[PDB]
């Protein structure tokens, strides 16, 4: 079951940011947004792409977040807008232009 | 108001001092205004919400709701209707 | 300033007897929570004057009839006790400091912003008047020409939260005046915002449609109602003025209203019937129509005269656009989509061939419904025929005046 | 080039700091003046080799 997956993550998260470092937490925000997405509900999702994109502006350079920019271009694409997904896009191609980082993101 | 543009006529006619004397002796031979004669065998005029249901009050342009009732609740009801008549077609 | 827009809203729905009356004691419970907190008794006092034998008829201090089905409404004199100190002790404090910022040099930014916070207060517990009167105060005073356009739709908010349209009108035409005086990009969206709630209330929407997309394409939808309603009234503009061609456009495809989605039942009627009419399912327009009267039109405040009018102009829409499609029909084919019978047609388009729109016929010996719609050189000559009469009665009429003097 | 026939040399900068901010003030009022305040970013960012 999703909801099995869903707290798995909010469990950890917690578990993650008080004896752990900061660069464990924002792994758990990443998968736990892409839950809701299995979810369908983008309020949720966008919530913690919110809180991505503000506190790590100042830390990006990173390929984690290249996929957070690919995962606005999921949400906006299912509520059924492409103005916003085509942005995200160009986010996430701008910022990796460090293209020599994995070969997943780039097949994504 | 008055016939065709009332506005294009208030324009074109106006007073001047020379039109001024003709315009009072003009009145005067229609028996005075006749609308102070008006309110007082009324005394006072109403409103018109007999057929009207945005009046005649409005702060920006009348419908058609001032010669028409309210037809939502016909609408409601011949919906209903409709339903059982082809339920049982 | 702030609670000013959502408070209008639920103790309009009081008033209403044409809504559920479920809806009206949820409302009845939050908007009364919410006068006793930010004492709002003013505004208490003149929206009892407004009601009045629909509403406020389960009251103290007034008359008690069966009008109000409403019960959780009770204005008492505890309200008014709890006035008096809170303003008393609020007002004297800020009246003190305007006189010290006299003393000090370059104070009349300072004084500003004390009568700023004086005209808040006074927006807080209803007073439109006094608000009025204190933000003239700052008017005069220097600050930042952004700040007095800003000032001048604060004032004009106070029309809307009050009900009377004809303030916001001469509130608005002193922002019309100051706009390109700050040239402020960030007070125009602004003022889009605020006048398409305004041109929202008047009969043509003609200027609500353009203004209420520009406030749905920018994110401005503050100090006022909500993102939500703002789509919501775009919707219903958007089906008003637009042809089916740019129905399309505008209105089903906008990354906005899509992304938006309906998660409220206002936003979800509208959006319903529109999708619809261009589907040209005719048999889900008629209902979602009984949807979008009972939780749009009549739940607004500058949509509920038009209420009546949206009805029936929809049904005139739908019905014309079919009547260019085809040029026979029978009444049995026509009426069976629409979901209504063929009694029920006869009379429904007996309204709309008389308001000249349809341009149709009826048989009822036949029972087919012929269209009589030129589109060629009839139809061409009748409008232009119009408009050179209409340059004619003004030359008579310029000319005559010159000569006779 | 040689003075007291031609009077006066003035050599213009490559802009400073406080130059960038004065030069991007006067065109971003034309623009759209961005929310949050970000006007100071970007002088903050580069400063130009030229104006």
């Amino acid at each position: 079951s999703l909801d099995d997956q869903i707290f798995v993550c909010e469990k950890s998260i917690e578990f993650a940011k008080r004896e752990k470092r900061v660069f464990l937490k924002h792994s758990l925000s990443i998968k736990l947004a892409t839950l809701h997405y299995q979810k369908k509900q983008y309020k949720d999702s966008l919530a913690l792409i919110n809180d991505l994109l503000r506190e790590f502006k100042k830390l990006d350079d990173k390929p984690s977040l290249v996929d957070v920019h690919l995962l606005e271009s999921k949400v906006y694409h299912k509520l059924r807008n492409l103005a916003k997904s085509k942005a995200s896009l160009t986010a996430a191609r701008t910022a990796a232009n460090s293209i020599y980082c994995p070969t997943q993101t780039v097949a994504e | 108001m008055s016939t065709d543009v009332a506005a294009a006529q208030a324009q074109s006619k106006i007073d001047l001092t020379k039109k001024k004397n003709e315009e009072i002796n003009k009145k005067s031979l229609e028996e005075d205004d006749e609308f102070e004669d008006f309110p007082i065998d009324t005394w006072a005029n109403g409103e018109t919400i007999k057929s009207n249901a945005v009046t005649q009050t409005n702060i920006w342009e009348e419908n058609w709701d001032d010669v028409e009732v309210d037809d939502d609740f016909t609408n409601e009801l011949k919906a209903e209707l409709d339903r059982y008549k082809r339920e049982n077609q | 300033r702030v609670p000013n827009y959502e408070v209008s809203e639920k103790a309009f729905l009081l008033t209403q007897s044409k809504v559920s009356i479920e809806q009206r004691k949820e409302a009845a419970e939050f908007v009364l929570a919410k006068i006793k907190e930010e004492e709002m008794a003013p505004y208490y006092k003149y929206l009892c004057e407004e009601y009045l034998v629909n509403n406020g008829q389960s009251d103290l201090e007034h008359d008690e009839k069966s009008d109000s089905l409403n019960e959780w409404i009770k204005f008492d004199q505890e309200l008014y006790n709890e006035l008096c100190k809170k303003n008393e002790s609020k007002i004297k404090e800020l009246n003190e400091k305007i006189q010290k910022l006299e003393e000090d040099d370059e104070g009349e930014l300072e004084q500003a912003q004390a009568w700023i916070n004086l005209g808040e207060y006074y927006a807080q517990i209803g007073d439109k008047d006094n608000a009025e009167k204190t933000l003239g105060k700052s008017l005069s005073k220097a600050i930042s020409t952004g700040a007095k356009i800003d000032v001048m739709l604060t004032i004009a908010r106070l029309g809307f939260f009050y009900n009377d349209q004809l303030y916001v009108k001469e509130k608005l035409e002193a922002v019309n005046s100051m706009i390109e005086k700050g040239g402020d990009w960030e007070r125009r969206n602004r003022y889009k915002t605020y006048y398409g709630i305004h041109c929202l209330a008047v009969r043509n929407f003609k200027e609500a449609a353009k203004l209420l997309v520009d406030s749905l394409a920018t994110f401005t939808s503050i100090e006022l109602t909500s993102y939500e309603s703002i789509a919501t009234y775009a919707s219903v503009t958007g089906l008003f003025t637009l042809e089916r061609t740019d129905l399309k456009s505008k209105v089903i495809d906008s990354p906005e209203l899509l992304s938006l989605i309906s998660t409220t039942a206002a936003l979800q009627s509208i959006s319903s019937l529109t999708i619809s009419l261009y589907a040209s399912d005719y048999a889900s327009y008629f209902p979602y129509l009984l949807e979008t009267y009972a939780n749009v039109l009549i739940p607004c405040k500058y949509l509920n005269r038009h209420a009546d009018f949206f009805v029936r102009e929809m049904r005139r829409k739908v019905y014309a656009q079919l009547l260019e499609s085809y040029k026979t029909l029978s009444l049995k084919s026509m009426a069976s989509a629409f979901g209504v019978s063929v009694a029920f047609l006869d009379n429904d388009l007996g309204k709309f061939i008389p308001n000249k729109q349809l341009n149709c016929v009826i048989d009822r010996v036949n029972g087919i419904v012929e269209t009589n719609r030129p589109d060629n050189k009839n139809a061409q000559y009748h409008l232009l025929v119009k408009q050179g009469d209409g340059l004619l009665t003004k030359l008579q009429k310029y000319g005559a005046a010159v000569r006779l003097t | 080039l040689r003075p007291g026939r031609i009077d006066r040399k003035i050599e213009f900068p490559p802009p400073s700091v406080a130059a960038r901010a004065e030069i991007l003030r006067i065109h971003s009022r034309k623009m759209n003046l961005t929310r949050g305040i970000n006007l100071r970013k970007v002088a903050e960012k580069m400063n130009g080799c030229s104006g």
